[PDB]
DNA sequence: ATCGGATGTATATATCTGACACGTGCCTGGAGACTAGGGAGTAATCCCCTTGGCGGTTAAAACGCGGGGGACAGCGCGTACGTGCGTTTAAGCGGTGCTAGAGCTGTCTACGACCAATTGAGCGGCCTCGGCACCGGGATTCTCGA
DNA sequence: TCGAGAATCCCGGTGCCGAGGCCGCTCAATTGGTCGTAGACAGCTCTAGCACCGCTTAAACGCACGTACGCGCTGTCCCCCGCGTTTTAACCGCCAAGGGGATTACTCCCTAGTCTCCAGGCACGTGTCAGATATATACATCCGAT
């Protein structure tokens, strides 16, 4: 018979391992791309160091683990363990990002 | 050569991946695209003051250093690039 | 002889000669350029203005000549960009703006 | 001992805007107060970036540059064209 | 028949007026007891301005009503009318106040 | 003179209509005594700061200057004070 | 940082260990949790209702 | 170009407290921005400062001061101590 | 869903006033004029990082696919909280009075500023080699059905 | 609940390049005069703070009490977790062109610095009305009976 792990156990442990690991979890050249893709909107045609967005990336990818980990927070509040995207949001508005 | 919609170039397995990273269980859908326009917004700002940094530059390469001014003028400065 | 201050070669209000003085002793960089002042306290009128503009609106749309700090906080409060520009900055006398959440009205 | 202020400029200003509209002793010095700090941050900020171009010298580009920097959109717009005419309405001096 | 409104009316007057009025609602004596009471902790027999102290107060009470404001913001969010230490507590975190 | 408890000198009147001016409706008694915490632990930092000031200003008086510099340390600025 | 490497039985320190460390020192944390750390991750937090039972 | 750092230093102070250990260039790239950052804290507090003391002069009571409203507690203390006596031992010839 | 009554609130009025607009004489910072240096600007050169493309891989993303798990809606109760009314209480006005300490001026002096002469601490550059990263494999331990 | 199985920990071995150590090679640090000056300090004010004390009262504390939201529990739906499969494009490695970035060398426009003079700003008086305050009033709105 097939096995399969209850809910959530598989991502618990995903979970477990990510925060063991440390580098990056986006590819590389989508982000670039949406980058660039970025700057065109304010000039055309600009260059970069492959550190300047590494450095993006990283930041950014910081930025957004930090945002998922205080939603996280908040839907505890919430009291549920399925997010919500009114959660993001109010904790943007605590963020002071509103 | 126009690019676009790189926006959804986000996966959504790379957001759960971060998801999890920041010790998250369950998650919506609705979030994700909701995340990526954060995402584009948190970046909307960065990028233009940054080349605005290189817009004083008179370059027409963007520089990290750049990103360094801009993250610690946004307040969330970085480390590791000089 | 004739004298001229900058301002009025500027035909502007705030003092040309008094804020390049200040930033002098501001100690912020070596030299300096001549028209970096003028410009400065150009927009600097004009901040001025819309900020003192929107709190004269208030005022008299409470019927008062002279205009009061919850006119200023209301002001600040209204402007998007104004208030995006001063979102962490308090003022005395401010208060809070009328505010009032869906569900605190009772059905 | 002689204190400096802006109010006869604010109220120079206040009056080529609203002739008819008062002024509290209060708010004014909150007004004072209030472009002393966003002098000052523009100051900072100018003094930053021609530290990062490594130029001793402070010039109205710089100004134009930081303020961009620091007004929220379409304000630094407007800003700076007032702030051109300033300069040209100088230079043609 | 005596008469007594129903209950929060009153209090959502009183929400209203307070939201209408804008000078403070601390007494000043208790607040300025407590502030020397605090200054003697780190040095004794200190010596303030009234222009000072009521600086105290009122950016404290800014402060304190703008911690009012989000965390009835987040007991919105928590689906209730009543307050809840664990609001104000998780609202400071959120305001990086932990 | 030796002060003492003037934090209880907060009234809960007072706390509620704090509460009211930033539009609560019903409030526990929990939050009370907490939120004096709360504040004497605000305070605590700006005073000391403020005196550090004064610390340096070699004076035995505390002025509103020592607080507005506090605040904008603290990042929470205010105007109306020179 | 040298304590955790060792304590990771590693001697060229990472940015992980300081990262680390930086998230285990509360007033250095104090000092720097409004600053970003490159290779950084995040320093071990598990939530209480997040366990299984 | 001849660029300046401190990641000497850094290596010198590590043998000095782990003299069996080593490190990551990246990691000292971000100790030495660390070491830049903290630098131009405490300097621009210190200016600061003095511009409300109105000084020219920046000394080490100016140090002292600046470090402790930077530095919490201990670590305040420890610095002050540190600094103290190593103004001490530099004045002691 | 309405009406009646209670109550709370927006208004006109009157006058009081004390902030406040207004005007002064006097001060000095600002303007005006003149000199120097040298930061800044321009240009030609080099490099060299970047931006572009090309091909192979698969780990990763897309998508589908149950399905248990919880979001959520509802439902009972009860305790905690608004409220209005009692009570008592420090808060505020205000005015008094002393001076400790800000707050100002006048020295005089040590103290960097600065420059010049000197150079070795330090930095770009070049080996080098060993913890470290990867890998494969074996043993350990959590987990989901008994 | 004791196994099966699965994800993981750890162990040994392989190969590597960054961490590091050392080497030419300065310019920036030191040293030493020298000078004008920031402020250290003394020594005056005076005033704002600090405390005193009384008088009035709006305010605060507590009570009782209704009551109604918080909370706790149930059942549902749906939906997101987990796994399987299929598709792809990130990556990675390599190549290549040039276009910008950085460099250096001139060159000089502009600003710092100086000195002169005065006129706008500032402290300081001075009537004076915007609005604060109180009062009676008219309007709005809740709460309970119908």
């Amino acid at each position: 018979k097939p096995h399969r792990y209850r809910p959530g156990t598989v991502a618990l442990r995903e979970i477990r391992r990510y925060q063991k690991s440390t580098e990056l979890l986006i590819r590389k050249l989508p982000f670039q791309r949406l980058v660039r893709e970025i700057a065109q909107d304010f000039k055309t045609d600009l260059r970069f160091q492959s550190s300047a967005v590494m450095a993006l990336q990283e930041a950014s990818e910081a930025y957004l683990v930090a945002l998922f980990e205080d939603t996280n927070l908040c839907a505890i509040h919430a009291k549920r363990v399925t997010i919500m995207p009114k959660d993001i949001q109010l904790a943007r508005r605590i963020r002071g990002e509103r | 050569k126009v690019l676009r919609d790189n926006i959804q170039g986000i996966t959504k397995p790379a957001i759960r991946r971060l998801a999890r990273r920041g010790g998250v269980k369950r998650i919506s859908g609705l979030i994700y695209e909701e995340t990526r326009g954060v995402l584009k917004v948190f970046l909307e700002n960065v990028i233009r003051d940054a080349v605005t940094y290189t817009e004083h530059a008179k370059r027409k390469t963007v520089t990290a250093m750049d990103v360094v001014y801009a993250l610690k003028r946004q307040g969330r400065t970085l480390y590791g690039f000089g | 002889a004739k004298a001229k201050t900058r301002s009025s070669r500027a035909g502007l209000q705030f003092p040309v000669g008094r804020v390049h003085r200040l930033l002098r002793k501001g100690n912020y960089a070596e030299r300096v350029g001549a028209g970096a002042p003028v410009y400065l306290a150009a927009v600097l009128e004009y901040l001025t203005a819309e900020i003192l503009e929107l709190a004269g609106n208030a005022a008299r749309d409470n019927k008062k000549t002279r205009i009061i700090p919850r006119h200023l906080q209301l002001a600040v409060r209204n402007d998007e960009e104004l208030n995006k520009l001063l979102g962490r900055v308090t003022i005395a006398q401010g208060g809070v703006l009328p505010n009032i959440q869906s569900v605190l009205l009772p059905k | 001992t002689r204190k400096e202020s802006y109010a006869i400029y604010v109220y120079k200003v206040l009056k080529q805007v609203h002739p008819d509209t008062g002024i509290s002793s209060k708010a004014m010095s909150i007004m004072n107060s209030f472009v002393n700090d966003v002098f000052e941050r523009i100051a900072g900020e100018a003094s930053r970036l021609a530290h990062y171009n490594k130029r001793s010298t402070i010039t109205s580009r710089e100004i134009q540059t930081a303020v961009r920097l620091l007004l929220p959109g379409e304000l630094a717009k407007h800003a700076v064209s007032e702030g051109t005419k300033a300069v040209t309405k100088y230079t043609s001096a």
